[PDB]
DNA sequence: CCTGCATCCGAGAGCTGAGGAACCCAACCATATGGATTATGTCAAG
DNA sequence: CTTGACATAATCCATATGGTTGGGTATAATGGGAGTCGTCTCGGATGCAGG
């Protein structure tokens, strides 16, 4: 499109074609020396004179293309990268209702961002149609006389319509030629510019008619020509052919317009947020659109160059400058709101991450505009966009996520899957439809109930666009594939969703994306059956290419000898800071000798377990209250956990120092730093940095530096562990002056990195979550004799309060609870997928042979029933839990088949009076650590304007008293302590120093001063030429400046 | 009404363009004003310069705001001339309104010119204004006695001010105009460094591409100079919320444990003094710079007590032994 | 002449937390470096 | 408590080097260019319509 760069009457510069080549460096390379993963673009151009014909031909070097790792993600400077999807409204023609005015029509030509304007067609209330672009009202009928319309042609066109025809009509513009058309339609659109006729002619060109300005997309032109019944030439809603213009699109436009305002069959207007209307862009086409405006940018520069440059000796080479084509690449994936830190705490981060679709961004919605029309859940949505996966803040509903089965078509459309119904016969042919395709069909349930293949049900539940309906066998023609196409990934990895309300449904999908890898991860329990494709495709673990033979297994190696005959080396990803800070290491899962088939498990992932999705741990759980120490969402945990290291995670920690150029001299790394003992330098080694495997306390060197003093002869400059962090040091990098591959910014002489590790114990002030929305802190960790325990001895390991449940109403982690409790005894595991999976009968069938195990295997070694069983089993009687008449073994089955089991306290041996809930259940530890959060400050550095505290953990901050905050103190009438917050904390300098000082010397603090805030802000009151005074009682000057300001 | 551009378009279109007759009308009047304004120096006896601005000002009239009263001394003294040379007055004056319009004419070329300099750090309008600076100079050097064109010898003055400004104008901090010139080449090197070697040159190779003189050291510092400050208030993050300037510490004022520390010495110090006796703690806080900030010599503290300086320095360091005692008191 | 009536434009829209594109040529003040002078402080002694 | 004799830092002018600044180029040239259409109501100033 850009090329051939003609220029005016001569050159003209033609592509040829371009190629890739391979990166200069490899990915981990490109991370270790924060390189972007690149490959060069070379295009091949041929320089033609007009008259001689002497062709110069050249290949170009145009710059470095970021490429897409394997799992899909960019590596850009060293981090790792994901460009998020766009959704936006889908270019083409529309009918809109006129909101002011019923019976009214506004019709909306739209094409791809940044490649036009777009147009407005209305009928006027005085009978003239007028076209709005640029903000600018105007008659159609003047363009349409521009584009060669007769009286004779648009009156039979468009009589049948009625009065609009005639309101169409005007005798003023049709006595005048195209081209006295052109130039008061010019004299219209720019007012007071000289009226040149080659002028006007190329600014309407390219309004509406130049391929490089104007661009109906694909889309737009499939949009169009189904709407209007009409075939489009090329993208444009003109053509300039023979010196004139050709119409292409508006009378059409205008003829839909005036039938649909006629109340003509066959016309209907648009719903804007239906999924056939809106669009996706994804990775490819926005670095297009990115690339196509460098290309612009590069086409102007050539143009100058060829205008400007000695026409005789002139090559390729010379006339290209490739700087705005890198410039514009550069941008895109380095500062663009889509292109985002890629989030890798586990694997399923990453999969959902490459699967959001954003209604934000360059040329998207405001987050404060949006309001309700976008965010909502349209009908056309199912199979499409997760109606579940949303975040809970200002953006819930513009960043959501894409449905299981779901497809982006080559034309941005999102389709779903449906099997072919024909005679009440479904069939295994697979059609996917966009949402406008699938509103004329009427598409069955996927639990509608068959016999062989054949619909065995002679109501069937149905959808006929987006409405439920029953409808005979007979008229269905389509039928769902799952019911996972309906939700996304992350909603299909929750087991009895259908026992949720949806609002927790959200919480668990969100939540299973903040799991911490564990060193000792277990898959669930109860699963859905999703749990392997999701390891498989995240790229985390190792399969085998072919079938063949394990020949070398190392932790950080697996050679594998194939059929082939070839020896295939697998090196292993060991002990890898993610962007997060958690470990992601491989783990083989593979020995010497044995034979791996195609496909098969050669070493877990993080967050794996021998394939499985593995985010946390399966505990024992009691549903009870406990001494308040489960209070509103809090969690009581058991010792035990901590003693078998269950949750123990492994975490990474990045600190970076640099020894640059100064002008008192050059900056040096080294172990030779005054005034400090020996005690402080016994880590260091002789180059001045911590050795491998010494311990790190806050306060401790990790790299020695010197600078100059100067002031009037070095100084410590040294790297040190900040308050609260620490471990064991794993990892140093150096990266030197002319090092291969090494680009430092100038004057930085050298930079040296530390990597320290932590092994992270579950703590209290922790944070768990289950997978269907249950989240809370650990409040408590208990010793294993005060657990209650099971009569056999064992105790639980989790006590959750019961009171969590009713209002939030999600009873699927319930049924996962009895469902556990029944493979605990059992010793199995369970995949129950979703709205098609175990229901209660066969839970409790399970739950019978759990219960003839686990009683049986005391009855075996001569035991009866317990005398606290029997007055637990006389309370349950009275809460008519149990039948009155039958044995106590009858009543404890009884009980069993609830979920329930008697249960002993700890504490003093006696039974709860009641029968508890207790069994299995999946939980898993959360990103959200305290260790990470708590951070407090007495004094530190201060800001250079306003002279106050700085904010953060990281730059040791305060904490903001904002206006609210205020407004409480204010409330309680405390006045001495509002001013304490407002001068001696924040920024009274005199003030602060003075109180400091008093409390160390052990006086109490003096009065404060007028805060150094009001200062400035009289100062910048001055700078607008506005006099402010303080004045006294008497209205005399007050001098606030201490005379500083006096001349 | 807004847009400026398209206002100072509009009224540079207003004023139409020449052909060869008025221009070379136009171009011989200013030479002979010129001339005629030379012979009135000569004749008047007054500095030329003075007498051109008179004239200036009389033609330009009250509407354009040396003085009224000035001028209107030395125009009376030019009004005493006796004949045949009072029409040096009227060609002077002549050529000064051809000056004029020769400028107001030839104003388009000067946007024509800069048009092609946007993108460099000056806007369009500076850039113009600066052209037609260039432009008057052009104006007021221009020979027509060589018959060549007017555009012919305006382009390059023009041009050579849009240069100079940018050179001059386009930072923040300002660097010379060789320095801007050395950046310039060095970027243009590197560039087709890089279109030679398909990738980014390493400075080795800009160091031997610029020639004689030039090593990787001295490309590394002019790299560093040609660096332009960001902006304190550059957003981080996708809230309007947080600054850059948000997280930069200020590391000039005391902060309060310092200030206290100072204190605290400060006290420690005059404790130690008021041990001592008091004239040998006045000799030290003279010798000291306690008293008046600025340290004496010991002459200067002396002439004070009128004694000379050995004995200033001998009893400073019996009061330095007396201070040895007290710390190890 | 008054009045009302759309019309346009402007200023609002919760808090805390985390977060990163000419080149050349010639004259000219500014600052640097050298050598000599000006008080500053010490070593020795009376 | 001085008194005296070197041995150096601190200042003082005299240039000499690089860094910086002003001036100059002569075929002819003659009006720019990116952009943006998914907010909602509300309140005052105001031009336009009627009587
Ligand atoms: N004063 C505020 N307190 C908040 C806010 N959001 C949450 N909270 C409190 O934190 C508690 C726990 O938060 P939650 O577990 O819901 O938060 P997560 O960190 O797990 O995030 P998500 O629930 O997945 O989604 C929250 C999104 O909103 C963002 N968020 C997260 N925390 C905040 C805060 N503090 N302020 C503003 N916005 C916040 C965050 O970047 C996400 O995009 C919650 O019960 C509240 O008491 C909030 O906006 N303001
Ligand atoms: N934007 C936001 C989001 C959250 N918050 C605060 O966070 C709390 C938790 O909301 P939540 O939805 O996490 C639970 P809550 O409302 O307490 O539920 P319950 O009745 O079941 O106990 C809110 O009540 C607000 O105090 C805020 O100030 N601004
Ligand atoms: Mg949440
Ligand atoms: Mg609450
Ligand atoms: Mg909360």
């Amino acid at each position: 499109e850009t090329f051939p760069i003609e220029e005016e009457d001569g050159l003209v510069l033609d592509f040829l074609e371009y190629r890739l080549g391979e990166p200069p460096f490899p990915q981990d390379e490109c991370r270790e020396k924060d390189l972007t993963y690149q490959a060069p673009l070379y295009a091949r151009l041929q320089l033609i004179h007009k008259d001689t014909g002497l062709i110069k031909e050249d290949e170009v070097f145009l710059g470095h293309i970021p490429l897409m790792t394997e799992d899909g993600s960019f590596i850009i400077n060293g981090a790792d990268r994901v460009i998020v999807s766009q959704i936006h409204r889908s270019p083409g023609v529309y009918f809109t209702p006129d909101p002011a005015r019923p019976g009214r029509y506004i019709a909306s030509i739209i094409p791809l961002p940044k490649r036009g304007p777009w147009i407005d067609l209305e009928v006027e209330p005085n009978g003239v149609v007028s076209m709005k672009v640029n903000k600018r009202k105007f008659p159609l009928v003047l363009l349409l006389r521009v584009l060669g319309y007769d009286q004779e042609t648009l009156a039979r066109e468009l009589g049948a319509y009625g009065e609009l025809v005639q309101g169409l009509m005007d005798e003023s513009v049709f006595a005048m030629r195209p081209e006295e058309a052109l130039i008061r339609l010019f004299t219209l659109l720019r007012p007071g510019d000289p009226p040149k006729r080659d002028k006007a002619v190329a600014y309407v060109y390219g309004l509406i008619a130049d391929p490089r300005r104007y661009d109906l997309g694909e889309a737009g032109r499939y949009k169009a020509e189904e709407k209007l019944g009409i075939r489009l030439s090329g993208r444009t809603l003109a053509r300039f052919e023979d010196g004139e213009f050709k119409d292409e699109v508006f009378l059409p436009t205008l003829r839909y317009l005036f039938a649909l305002t006629a109340g003509v069959p066959g016309h209907e207007v648009d719903d804007i947020d239906h999924l056939g209307n809106r669009r996706i862009r994804t990775v490819g086409e926005l670095m297009t659109d990115q690339f196509r405006v460098g290309l612009a940018r590069l086409a102007r520069g050539v143009r100058e160059r060829m205008l400007m440059g000695s026409e005789d000796s002139l090559t390729p080479a010379k006339l290209v400058n490739s700087r705005p084509l890198e410039a514009a690449i550069r941008e895109f994936f380095s500062r663009s709101q889509l292109s985002q830190f890629k989030d890798e705490t586990n694997p399923l981060s990453s999969l959902r991450h490459k699967r959001r679709i954003s209604a934000l961004g360059p040329g998207g919605l405001t987050r404060e505009r949006a309001g309700f029309d976008v965010r909502d859940v349209h009908r056309t949505h199912y199979g499409r966009i997760c109606p579940v996966e949303t975040p809970e803040g200002a953006n819930i509903g513009l960043i959501t996520s894409l449905a299981a089965y779901a497809r982006v078509d080559e034309l941005g459309f999102i389709r779903t899957p449906y099997r072919r119904v024909v005679g009440g016969v479904v069939t295994d042919e697979v059609v996917y439809m966009t949402a406008t395709e699938e509103d004329r069909y009427t598409i069955a349930q996927a639990n509608t109930p068959l016999e062989g293949n054949r619909i065995a049900a002679e109501r069937v539940v149905a959808r006929r666009k987006g409405e439920p309906v029953i409808v005979s066998p007979e008229e269905v023609e389509f039928m769902d594939v799952s019911p996972k196409q309906v939700f996304s990934v992350n909603t299909n990895l929750i087991p009895f969703l259908e026992h949720d309300d949806a609002n927790r449904a959200l919480m668990g999908s969100n939540m299973q994306t903040q799991a911490v890898p564990l060193i000792r991860a277990q898959a669930p329990v109860v699963m859905t059956g999703l749990e392997e494709r999701v390891v498989r495709d995240s790229l985390a673990a190792l399969y085998a290419e072919e079938d063949g033979e394990v020949a070398k297994v190392d932790g950080n190696r697996i050679v594998v000898r194939y059929e082939d005959g070839r020896l295939v080396e697998y090196p292993l990803r060991r002990f890898y800071r993610s962007n997060q800070g958690t470990a992601l290491d491989q783990r083989p899962r593979v020995v010497v000798g044995q034979r791996v088939r195609k496909g098969d498990l050669l070493a877990d992932g993080p967050a794996s377990e021998n394939g499985f999705l593995a985010l946390g741990q399966n505990v024992l759980v009691a549903i009870m209250p406990f001494d308040g120490y489960n209070f509103e969402d809090a969690i009581v945990i058991s010792e035990e956990l901590l003693k078998r290291d269950f949750y123990t995670s492994i975490h990474i920690e990045r600190y970076e120092i640099e020894a640059r150029d100064t002008k008192l001299g050059p900056e040096r790394i080294t172990r030779d730093i005054p005034h400090l003992s020996e005690a402080a330098l016994r880590d260091l080694d002789e180059e001045g940095v911590v050795r491998i495997g010494a311990e790190v306390k806050p306060g401790d060197i990790l790299v020695g530096r010197t600078s100059f003093k100067g002031e009037s002869d070095v100084k410590d400059t040294s790297l040190r562990v900040p308050p609260g962090e620490g471990g064991i040091v794993v990892r140093t990098v150096r990266l030197r002056r002319g090092d291969p591959g090494v680009e430092l910014k100038p004057g930085v002489r050298e930079v040296v990195r530390v990597y320290v590790a932590q092994k992270r114990k579950l703590q209290v002030g922790d944070k768990l979550a289950n997978r269907h929305g249950n989240k809370g802190v650990v409040a408590k960790i208990l010793p294993v004799e005060d657990m209650p325990h099971l009569p056999d001895g064992t105790p639980v390991d989790v006590i959750l309060n019961p009171l969590g449940v009713p209002s939030r109403m999600n009873l699927g982690q319930i049924l996962e609870t009895h469902l556990g409790l029944a493979g605990y005894f059992l010793g199995q595991r369970y995949i129950s997928p979703i709205f098609d999976g175990a229901k209660e009968p066969e839970i409790k069938e399970l739950l019978a042979q759990a219960f003839e195990v686990y009683f049986g295997k005391r009855k075996g070694e001569g035991f009866g029933v317990d005398k606290r069983e029997v007055e637990v089993l006389r309370r349950a009687e009275k809460l008519g839990l149990v039948t009155p008449g039958k044995t106590p073994e009858e009543q404890l089955k009884e009980l069993f088949l609830q979920g329930k089991v008697v249960l002993y306290d700890g504490r003093t041996g006696e039974p709860i009076e009641g029968p508890i809930v207790v069994g299995q259940m999946f939980i898993m530890k959360l990103y959200h650590m305290v260790e990470d959060k708590m951070h407090a400050r007495s004094t530190g550095p201060y800001s250079l304007i306003t002279q106050q505290p700085l904010g953060g953990k990281a730059q040791f901050g305060g904490q903001r008293f904002g206006e609210m905050e205020v407004w409480a103190l204010e409330a309680y009438g405390a006045a001495h302590t509002l001013q304490e917050m407002l001068t001696l904390k924040s920024d009274d300098i005199e003030g602060r120093n003075a109180a400091y000082e008093a409390i160390i010397k052990g006086e109490d603090v003096p009065e404060p001063s007028v805060p150094e805030s009001f200062r400035v802000l009289v100062k910048e009151l001055q700078a607008l030429a506005l006099d402010v005074q303080t004045l006294d009682e008497k209205d005399n000057p007050v001098d606030i400046f201490e005379g500083l300001a006096s001349k | 009404t807004s847009d400026p551009v398209r206002q100072y378009l509009h009224e540079i279109g207003q004023v139409p363009l020449l052909t060869l007759e008025e221009e070379v009308e136009l171009a011989r009047k200013v030479e002979e004003g010129m001339e005629a304004i030379k012979k009135l120096s000569e004749i008047t006896g007054l500095d030329p310069d003075l007498i051109r601005e008179v004239v200036r000002a009389k033609i330009l009239g009250s509407a354009r705001v040396l003085d009224p009263k000035t001028v209107e001394e030395i125009d009376q003294k030019l009004k005493s001339l006796p004949k045949e040379h009072k029409r040096y007055l009227h060609i002077a004056r002549e050529g000064e309104a051809a000056r004029q319009h020769l400028i107001e004419a030839n104003l388009r070329l000067v946007v024509s010119i800069a048009k092609k300099y946007t993108g460099r750090g000056l806007s369009f309008l500076d850039l113009i204004q600066e052209g037609n600076q260039g432009l008057i100079r052009a104006v007021e050097k221009f020979e027509y006695k060589r018959r060549f064109k007017f555009s012919t010898y305006a382009t390059w003055w023009i041009r050579q001010a849009i240069n100079r400004a940018i050179a001059d104008q386009a930072r923040t901090i300002r660097i010379p105009v060789h320095m801007v010139e050395t950046i310039n080449k060095l970027s243009r090197t590197a560039r087709q460094l890089q279109q030679e070697l398909g990738r980014e040159p390493t400075y080795e190779e800009i160091a031997e591409a610029m020639g004689p003189g030039w090593d990787a050291k001295r490309v590394e510092e002019t790299l560093k100079i040609a660096q332009e400050p960001v902006s304190l208030e550059t957003p981080i993050g996708d809230e309007k919320d947080s600054f850059y300037g948000d997280f930069i510490p200020d590391e000039h004022l005391p902060s309060p444990v310092d200030a206290a520390t100072q204190s605290l010495l400060s006290e420690e110090l005059e404790k130690a003094l008021s041990k001592l006796s008091e004239r040998e703690a006045m000799v030290l806080k003279l010798r000291k710079g306690l008293i008046d900030g600025r340290e004496h010599t010991l002459e200067e503290v002396g002439a004070f007590f009128g004694v000379t300086r050995e004995r200033i320095r001998q009893i400073e360091n019996k009061a330095l032994r007396k201070l040895k005692y007290h710390e190890s008191r």
